[PDB]
RNA sequence: GACGGAGGGGUACCACCAGACGUGGAGUCUGCGGCUCAAUCUGACUCAACGCGCGCACCUCACCAGGCCCGGACGCGCGGAGGACCGACAGCCGGGCGCGCUUUCGCGAUCGCGCGGGUGGUGGUGCAUGGCCGCUCCCAGCCCGUGGCGCGAGCCGUCUGCUCCAUUGCGACAACGAGCGAGACCCCGGCCGCGGGCGCCGCGGGACGGCCCGCGGCAGCGGGAGGACGGCGGGGCGAUAGCAGGUCUGUGAUGCCCUCAGACGCCCUGGGCCGCACGCGCGCUACACUGGCGGGGCCAGCCGGCGCCCGCCAGGACGCGCGGAGCCCCCGCCGUGGCCGGGACCGCGGGCUGGAACGCCCCCGCGCACCAGGAAUGUCUUGUAGGCGCCCGCCCCCACCGCG
């Protein structure tokens, strides 16, 4: 789960062009990206059926801003491990924003397709670099601390 | 006779090696040394902070 | 990629660092005379090798090398290894003045042949600074000639406090004499910044 | 594939009733009136619990393919929290016979074949559940 | 106390010209120090005695120990050399084997 | 002969076992020594308080030993490998343990 | 120097605004005082005592009621190898142990005694001490050489200007050069290369208030950007001078006093520390519907074994080489009722661990307060608070605790 080696360890070959990751707390997706019917896989199950059934429209946001249009043509595997389920439904946004549009590279119309995401939702196609802060001796909470008794 | 009233067994006797100390034996990863003596003998183990 | 957990080898290694650790307090015990400063074991394949960093070997060899043998078989006995196998192989440290441990040892005795402190101390102070130390400190605390506690610390030189630095470039041996009227503890600090393997991060070396 | 198509839970119900309809399975009737894990207090109230957790144990077996996953995981997969103690509440695996007692059956029926270590699925059970997956759909 | 472990003792300090010890608790008794009995198979004598007849010997300064551990760590002193050659009944010409 | 050699080197010190790392794949390189196989550090964790006593705000002493070890796989005839031990430099207080 | 209910500057959620989330109320867990005791071993009491001195059936364990020896070395005067000493069967006493007694067989200086001298002691004194830590101080301050000023104590440097998280800088200046602390450093994290790979793990880069615009001699300041990342990201280290802070019960650390074979040595059995009219400090679980209860989905990380069969679980047997959460989501049900909220108590019973329960686990009962907590008080600014799990430390078993 944590950053293994384990990417075509699921799927031999299949001639998957790109290997992306996005990550959100913790969690990590690996997405594989080869020409399709416009089907996008995740975990082995279909990306419309997703487990919080209110954030299914949060994983499908990238291809709504896009357009289907120029989602339909690619099939995407995406195998998510680490960190929990909305983090989960994050990364695998990012992961397949970043992934389609590795299929347009250095393009004019990546830089357009960037801005487009980076406009309707920015940090869609850039990390969230927040992270857990650790337990510090005299408090349960990172940063709380024991109630004083005296003074 | 003598002997049997001399050590018997009623459990295991645990001390910190360096100081003959039942208190704190800290046998996490098998050594026994004491709270306080791991204290003072941590650099020569070779453990060290951030 | 499977992997069974059992590791021992993480185990053995450990050992062998709490073993060092019994060797070190044991070191100093009977060679205080020696001038002992650090202990280390190559334990290779099958043998033990010991390197103890010393201020004078010979004392340690001893007559037909007898009491250096003499130990090889203690330490060889205690730690259960083959008699012989163990063989220490004591190194003449230089820059004696520089190396803490001798010099609480030689305070030590100093204080205990009944020098004034304040003699004492700038005698170890003149030899580590000679040798190149760009500070010396010597604190002696305890009931000096009186009944009442004092902590007199006799410093020269710059020595720094805090910060990785004081891992790398301080020396800190702290020695424990004992008088009649009762403990007199000494810590002697020695700051090197030319120790050759590493340059004070703070000091910035410039150009012409 | 398939399993993953259709819903979770709409396969589970469903094979609840086929579980029950071709007679694989037979409920112990003994295990009936036992509450499933440690860590409930209330037993279920389903009555026919036993078709839902036979079908939603063979879809995990299905899912598990060659991992060949053991009795005692399957009941980590049950496990919930023991609450209604003053102690903070902890997780408490599932009861070993129930799952046991499920597993058992598939092996008779050559639904499940054994293997290594734990049961897996076996291929002859296999197409029973992909037919039915697609059948769904 | 058996005569023939005070022999095992004086006899240890002939081969290897020091002794560990540890504790009064007897764990295989002493490892390491071993005497046969006539009627008895290879024997470890037990630590109570060992320590009994060391501490005597140290007194006169037969071996001197520093303490480091938990461990008693003994070496055969020049005169201790000379009492055990006399009780081993050996010679000058017998030296210590390190 | 021609069996597998399984080099483990476990050392406290990175820059320690780094050094042995190139002693060790330089001399059998020839001999197609695998490069190091990085096992995750061994993070060994106590925390103690600081005091002696329990006196004063309860503060924590965090000391961790990180064990380093790599891995080094050699197929070919032992004789070599049992000198190659000798050839690669002697790092003191870091350990090698050859199985096959 | 200290203090001021003196002035001027600052500065901090250990301080407040603005908000959050609590304690106090209750039931429990667990400390502390008081009480009772055979003993309830003690340490310490504002911050800087009170889940603190790393998990008390025995051991720990220091306390109480019985008991057993030497583990009193060594050296001298004396005695002593056919008896210095030392062992015991059976009965008898004694929880008991030739422990002793009756008794009548063993054994061999393993030496006895007196004296001198030890070896010990969780025994005292932390206000005799070392070492270690806590606190002043989440401070930014501390100081030297040479020169200047005063008889001097003591000043100047070391600044009543500005700036900064900060003697952090700049502009000055009877001061002129330094040093320590601050920063740098170190560990971690996030991002990108390169090399390796049983396993993600080795070596580097990147970010500096650099750019842009305003404002500022300046030091900087406010924004805008680009950029994983923006202006102390979180930790480690920690100046100077002290406390008569705490630890002699961590220590072959230790002065001195006590003890020192009817032992304060070291063990052995039993019992306490865990009692409890009560007062108080951490915590924990609740007071319900944003909830309880049933199935189903299923998600980690510090880091990490499993299978099969039986048992209601708890747990067991027999094997082998491995492996993973709650919350939340989904559908039902109860439905404002101290009710199915809550789970305190208490009666059988089933397990476990150990030598032994009084420890723990579990099954059917049983169904306490509490319907939101007065006067007070505490912690907290982003992955933070809070909710929610999980691991480890100590550990036979055991966490409402600590550390993650």
């Amino acid at each position: 789960d944590l950053l293994e080696r384990n990417d075509i360890e699921v799927r031999e070959r299949d001639k998957y062009t790109v290997h992306t990751l996005g990550k959100k707390k913790n969690s990590v997706a690996v997405a594989f990206v080869k020409a399709g019917k416009g089907d996008i896989l995740v975990n082995n199950v279909p990306l419309a059926l997703v487990r919080p059934e209110i954030l299914r429209t949060k994983v499908s946001e990238p291809i709504m801003i896009l357009g289907e249009s120029l989602f339909k043509g690619l099939d995407m595997n995406i195998k998510v491990a680490g960190g929990g389920h909305v983090s989960q439904i994050y990364a695998v946004r990012q992961a397949i924003s970043r992934g389609v549009l590795a299929s347009v590279k250095d393009e004019a119309a990546r830089s357009e397709l960037r801005a487009k995401l980076v406009s309707y939702d920015r940090q869609l196609v850039v990390s969230d670099p927040r992270r857990c802060e650790a337990k510090k001796f005299g408090g349960r909470g990172a940063r709380a601390r024991r109630q004083k008794s005296y003074r | 006779m003598r002997e049997t009233e001399f050590c018997t067994h009623i459990a295991h006797k645990r001390e910190c090696r360096i100081c003959g100390n039942y208190n704190s034996v800290y046998r996490k990863y098998g050594l026994f040394i004491c709270r306080r003596c791991f204290k003072e003998n941590a650099g020569k183990i070779g453990f060290v902070k951030l | 990629v499977r992997r069974d957990e059992e590791n021992v080898y993480y185990s053995k290694y450990l050992n062998d660092c709490i073993m060092e650790a019994e060797l070190h307090e044991f070191f100093s015990r009977e060679l205080v005379d020696a001038g002992y400063a650090s202990c280390s074991l190559c334990r290779t394949i099958d043998s033990i090798c010991v390197i103890i960093q010393c201020a004078e070997p010979e004392v340690v060899m001893g007559d037909n090398h007898y009491r250096l043998h003499k130990i090889e078989y203690l330490l060889a006995g205690r730690f259960m290894c083959d008699p012989k196998n163990f063989n220490i192989w004591v190194d003449k440290i230089i820059k004696r003045g520089l190396s803490a441990e001798i010099m609480v040892d030689n305070l030590r005795a100093k204080l205990e042949e009944a020098m004034p402190i304040r003699r004492a101390a700038y005698s170890i102070i003149r030899t580590a600074m000679r040798a190149g130390a760009a500070g010396c400190e010597v604190i002696v605390a305890g009931k000096l000639r009186a009944q009442r506690a004092r902590a007199n610390k006799f410093k020269e030189g710059c020595l720094i406090s805090t910060g990785h630095p004081k891992r790398i470039f301080l020396a800190e041996a702290t020695r424990h004499i004992k008088m009649r009227q009762g403990v007199i503890g000494v810590k002697v600090r020695i700051y090197n910044p030319n120790i050759r393997g590493a340059v004070m991060p703070d000091k910035i070396e410039i150009g012409a | 594939s398939s399993v993953t198509r259709v819903p979770a839970d709409v396969f589970i119900n469903s094979f609840a009733a086929h579980l029950k309809n071709r007679g694989i399975i037979k409920c112990p009737a003994f295990t009936d009136y036992v509450k499933t894990g440690v860590s409930r207090q209330y037993a279920p109230r389903d009555a026919d619990w036993f078709y839902i957790k036979a079908a939603s144990v063979i879809r995990h077996f299905y899912i598990s393919g060659s991992h060949s996953i053991g009795v005692a995981g399957l009941a980590r997969k049950y496990s919930s929290l023991q609450k209604g103690k003053t102690t903070p509440h902890h997780t408490k695996r599932a009861s070993c016979k129930v799952i046991r007692s499920i597993v058992s059956q598939f092996l008779g029926q050559k639904l499940l074949i054994a293997g290594e270590r734990g049961r897996h699925i076996s291929p002859n059970g296999r197409k029973m559940v992909e037919d039915f997956a697609e059948g769904l759909q | 106390i058996p005569k023939a472990v005070y022999k095992a003792v004086y006899a240890h300090l002939y081969e290897n010209a020091s002794l560990a010890l540890k504790e009064y608790w007897r764990v295989g008794n002493v490892p390491g120090i071993t005497y046969v009995d006539e009627n008895g198979k290879l024997c470890n004598p037990t630590y109570l005695h060992v320590n009994c007849i060391m501490q005597s010997l140290e007194s006169r300064g037969v071996v001197k120990d520093t303490f480091a551990w938990r461990h008693h760590y003994y070496l055969l002193t020049e005169k201790g050399e000379q009492f055990i050659r006399k009780e081993l009944d050996l010679t000058d010409d017998v030296l210590p084997t390190p | 002969m021609h069996q597998k050699y399984t080099i483990i080197v476990v050392g406290k010190d990175l820059k320690l076992v780094e050094r042995y790392v190139k002693s060790i794949v330089k001399e059998g390189r020839a001999f197609g020594i695998s490069g190091p196989c990085r096992a995750p550090v061994r993070r060994l964790t106590i925390t103690t308080r600081k005091s002696p006593c329990g006196e004063g705000t309860n503060t924590w002493h965090r000391f961790e030993l990180r064990m380093y070890k790599r891995t080094f796989w050699v197929t070919c005839g032992g004789n070599d490998i049992s000198t190659i031990l000798s050839k690669t430099v002697v790092i003191p207080g870091i350990q090698v343990t050859v199985e096959v």
